[PDB]
């Protein structure tokens, strides 16, 4: 019954994971919609969530073709898988990015000096090719498994060990915004639901992964595969919908629309 | 259609040189923090390389109600105060806080009895100057927890160098809209 | 104190005699005769082109006699002079203050005025053969914020001001030629009539006040309103004006009738009016809410004629071309379209 | 043509009591905000007091707490103030004031020169 | 302050000792000057796009 296992596992999460990354698709591309279109919500925050959003496009169009289709080609399944790890690199690197970006501009650099926009670039599509032609390349060359390289327990450092790496800074960088916050919430005149509110607000960035990682690990792989597969669902919703400038704007637009629309009736 | 692409040729020089002009002086626009004191005028200043050009408003009459709706772009309002000059000043408070446009705009206030019979029931949580100091700081905020309005919170001081307390207020104001633009507070 | 209040009961009896003239001339009005006429129905403009490039909220603007250029202000400083047809910046001038509340354009077509917070009127020349732009002159007289200025011509030029003085400035010395006195409030707005003879100005006190230009005298008083007033326009012929409110009320008055005509509003509608203008014809009449739109006004029916809602943030001055071809709404939001 | 006009007043013993009556002429009284002042011998103006809207959110100066009130009527289109064991000190010029906007919250209309919406003012004054 | 209100008291008998004429005679008026030039004004007609320079 093993197999009938590993079957129901295997579906339902293949299944699940088709669903997640698909609707996360959905809801995302309405949110860079809107974003691209209304140049007044278009701020400097908003350069980064907008390249973080076609960040989690390509990846979770790559993810997807690489699960629907997959043994036919070396070459093709070998390039794919490259530019599979090299989007999830730059996804990971660049939602870090934006992790030092919140933190730099509330806490560090406070007062605004310059926008500092190519060295955020540079960080993100720059630095994370360099593990994977390194990684892809060299342990081409090691050659375990040109098209899957699907078992390798060690010496996977060479593009994991930064991702990871990484989102620890990023977690004890949440731990500083946190202490800034309720520090900053005492003093209004602890604020244990506003706390849990933004403690569960903030985490898409990428704490997950660092803080939470038989029966058990079932459980546990079907929560964590639940909250990767619908993060890019998770930021367009919160990150997006539930902003009071973009919800100002698409009621406000949407009832200029209305009124001309009602204009247009007769 | 020479003098149709002379024009236009003299339109793309124009244009290009005016809208680049444009372009260095925002970054530098966008690296002034305005400040509105109220209690030539104009002056702009360094704290820490950070610009502050602030306005005084004594070149104008006792009418407040519309100058003062030019200033929803300003990040803090100053009140110099002092001792019926309290309770008009209360007035002007409540007055500036309910305003329709300036709900967001935060306030910071600076100061440099027989009106009130509630200055004696009051309880002290010269002691006659740190009650009587105390008291007014209190009824100040009486007006900013009996509004509640969320956006915007009234930002005390005393005195005895006023920059540098006035600076990092303003980085509280600066922390908490940067903040809440992340829908976070 | 008799005399003086025996005086004053003098003066109110014979103002409620002005009072029994208006009613003896309120026969009938504005809403009746003008019932039998066809409205124009439902008409529709739309954006054009949209003037992009200012920092922050645009104050004011003011066309130019050749409808072709349009001046406008902002919040960081820089009055720039715009053209329409082809949307480029044609010039670009720094101020020696940050606030400014208003501008003007040379009907000669070559100077224009700021007017700031700043208690100063001063002008900027566009003429000159050698090179950039320069001070022509700037003028001092008032103690109060300047409010909005209106050019004569190329050599006297007409302010208002928060000193709850309008005043007549000549460029070649830097002094008023006459002031007018007679209000008790910030002096909003005025418009000068279309043969430059004379000039109507609103007030803090709800109260609209023709003026004449020669004799510095309060000619005549229209008071029906409830606040203060933000903004009015004289009609195109030469003989009434409409006025903004703050009641979210529109009134046009006649200079000869000497009383109210219609009330633009409705119990919706609970938002101040910051400018308003006529159309060529006079039978528009554009008036730019609190809430986010201009609502277009028949003249003589006093219904929506059209709803115009392409702005982002409240406006602060719209205006009409001279040959009517395309209004221009500035606003409170950095950028100003030009409609048609 | 917005006027105000106030009748009552005059002469007062100290530890007297008295009316005061304002009417509201030429606007509609339904949408405004209502408050008194005062003007003190040869001293500046002075808040006292005011009311909502519906008449329900008062507030006051705090040496007029307890003893002084204020209640409108639309359908008379007024405004009361009544005195409770008055002192003598409070001889003054008491003025109706409107504040400026229709549906609001905030006045501004504490100045001493050049207000419109106010009244001429009962020069309520008190004996020996 | 006691005198400058009667200097008010002037300028309304200037406001008094003006001429009148009815609503009826005005707003006729004004009724003629928006039928006068109704075909000139391109707001409440539009101008077709080839020749209306705002396209």
């Amino acid at each position: 019954a093993f197999t009938p296992e590993k079957l129901k596992n295997a579906y339902v999460l293949y299944y699940l994971a088709i669903v997640g990354h698909s609707l996360s698709i959905f809801t995302l591309v309405i949110s860079l919609g809107i974003f691209v279109f209304f140049r007044s919500l278009g701020c400097q925050r908003v350069t980064l969530h907008k390249n973080m959003f076609l960040t989690y496009i390509l990846n979770s169009m790559i993810i997807i073709i690489h699960l629907v289709e997959v043994r036919r080609d070396p070459v093709s399944c070998k390039i794919l898988h490259f530019f599979h790890q090299y989007m999830m690199a730059c996804n990971y690197f660049w939602m870090l990015c934006e992790g030092i970006y919140l933190h730099t501009l509330i806490v560090v650099a406070v007062f605004t000096e310059k926008q500092r926009l190519r060295w955020y670039y540079l960080l993100g599509w720059g630095f994370p090719l360099v593990p994977t032609t390194i990684h892809a390349i060299t342990r081409a060359v090691y050659f375990n498994d040109n098209c899957w390289l699907s078992v390798e327990t060690h010496l996977l450092y060479i593009i994991h060990g930064p991702v990871m790496a990484a989102l620890v800074v990023n977690f004890f960088f949440l731990l500083n915004i946190v202490r800034v916050l309720v520090t900053k919430m005492r003093e209004t005149h602890m604020y244990l639901k506003a706390v849990k509110a933004t403690m569960i607000l903030v985490p898409l960035l990428g704490i997950q992964f660092v803080v939470f990682p038989k029966m058990l690990g079932k459980i546990y792989d079907y929560v964590m595969h639940s909250l990767i597969h619908f993060q890019g669902f998770f930021v367009a919703t919160i990150y997006c919908f539930c902003n009071n400038e973009v919800q100002t704007t698409v009621k406000r637009q949407w009832a200029q629309f209305k009124i001309q629309w009602n204009q247009r009736w007769g | 259609t020479e003098d149709q692409r002379n024009e236009e040729k003299a339109q793309r020089e124009a244009n290009k040189k005016i809208e680049k002009q444009l372009q260095k002086d925002k970054q530098v626009y966008r690296a002034t923090h305005r400040l509105l004191l109220l209690g030539i005028f104009e002056t702009k200043f360094q704290v820490d390389k950070v610009n502050f050009h602030m306005f005084d408003v004594g070149g104008q009459r006792d009418e407040r109600r519309k100058w003062i709706q030019c200033f929803n772009d300003v990040t803090a309002i100053i009140f110099v105060v002092a001792s019926n000059r309290l309770q008009e000043a209360l007035n002007l408070f409540k007055s500036i806080w309910n305003n329709r446009w300036l709900r967001t705009i935060s306030v910071i206030l600076f100061l440099n009895e027989d009106y009130f019979p509630e200055f004696a029931r009051y309880t002290t949580p010269d002691p006659r100057v740190t009650r009587a100091k105390y008291f007014i700081r209190d009824e100040f905020l009486r007006i900013s927890t009996a509004s509640g309005d969320g956006r915007h919170y009234c930002y005390p001081h005393f005195t005895c160098e006023n920059i540098r307390r006035v600076f990092n207020d303003c980085r509280d104001i600066i922390q908490r809209m940067h903040l809440r633009q992340y829908e976070l507070l | 104190q008799s005399e003086l209040d025996q005086l004053r009961q003098e003066a109110e009896q014979l103002k409620n005699q002005i009072r029994d003239a208006r009613k003896a001339c309120a026969d009938a009005t504005l809403s009746q005769i003008t019932n039998n006429i066809d409205p124009v129905g439902r008409i529709q403009m739309r954006t054009r082109r949209t003037l992009r490039g200012h920092l922050a909220k645009i104050y004011a603007m003011h066309w130019g006699t050749d409808s072709r250029l349009l001046v406008s202000a902002s919040q960081d400083g820089k009055l720039i002079i715009w053209d329409s047809y082809t949307t480029n910046k044609v010039h670009a001038i720094p101020l020696r203050s940050s606030w400014v509340m208003t501008c003007a354009y040379a009907p000669s077509g070559n100077y224009v005025a700021c007017g700031g917070l700043d208690n100063i009127c001063s002008i900027y020349n566009l003429k000159t053969r050698e090179g950039n732009v320069r001070v022509s002159r700037e003028l001092a007289g008032h103690t109060g914020y300047l409010s909005c200025c209106r050019f004569l011509d190329d050599n006297q030029i007409v302010t208002s001001s928060g000193d709850t003085t309008c005043a007549l400035w000549d460029i070649e010395t830097g002094q008023q030629t006459t002031t007018f006195t007679g209000h008790t409030g910030d002096v909003m707005s005025l418009s000068l009539a279309p043969d430059t003879r004379l000039f109507v100005s609103g007030a803090c006190d709800a109260s609209a006040k023709l003026w004449d230009v020669r004799e510095g005298m309060c000619r005549q008083t229209f008071t029906g309103h409830e606040s203060d007033i933000n903004a009015i326009c004289f009609f195109p012929n030469g003989n009434a004006f409409a006025t903004g409110s703050d009641d979210a009320t529109c009134r046009l008055f006649d200079l000869r009738a000497d009383q109210e005509l219609m009330t633009y509003s409705h119990d919706n509608i609970i938002c101040g009016i910051t400018s308003v203008s006529f159309s060529k014809s006079g039978r528009l009449l554009l008036a730019g809410y609190d809430d986010f739109n201009c609502n277009v006004w028949d003249a003589l029916k006093a219904d929506r004629a059209g709803v115009l809602a392409g702005h982002d943030n409240r406006v602060s001055c719209l205006g009409v071309t001279d040959d009517g071809m395309a209004v221009a709404t500035g606003s409170w939001d950095s950028f100003l379209k030009i409609w048609n | 043509q917005v006027q105000l006009q106030e009748s009552g007043g005059g002469l007062v013993q100290p530890g007297g009591s008295l009316r005061l009556s304002c009417a509201a002429s030429g606007f509609t009284f339904s949408n405004y905000k209502m408050n008194w002042v005062r003007q003190a011998p040869g001293k500046g103006l002075e808040w006292v007091s005011d009311i909502s809207q519906s008449g329900a959110s008062i507030s006051y100066t705090g040496s007029v707490k307890g003893r002084f009130t204020i209640s409108r009527d639309n359908a008379k289109n007024t405004l009361y103030l009544q005195m409770n064991s008055l002192k003598p000190e409070d001889t003054a010029v008491y003025y109706c004031a409107r504040c400026p906007a229709p549906f609001t919250r905030d006045c501004f209309d504490v100045t001493s020169t050049t207000y419109a919406y106010r009244g001429q003012g009962t020069q309520v004054t008190v004996s020996s | 302050s006691i005198a400058q209100a009667r200097k008010l008291v002037e300028q309304l008998k200037m406001e008094a000792n003006i001429d009148r004429i009815k609503v009826s005679k005005a707003a006729a008026d004004l009724m003629a000057y928006c039928e006068a030039h109704a075909k000139e004004d391109p707001l409440l007609t539009p101008v077709p796009a080839s020749e209306n320079p705002f396209r």
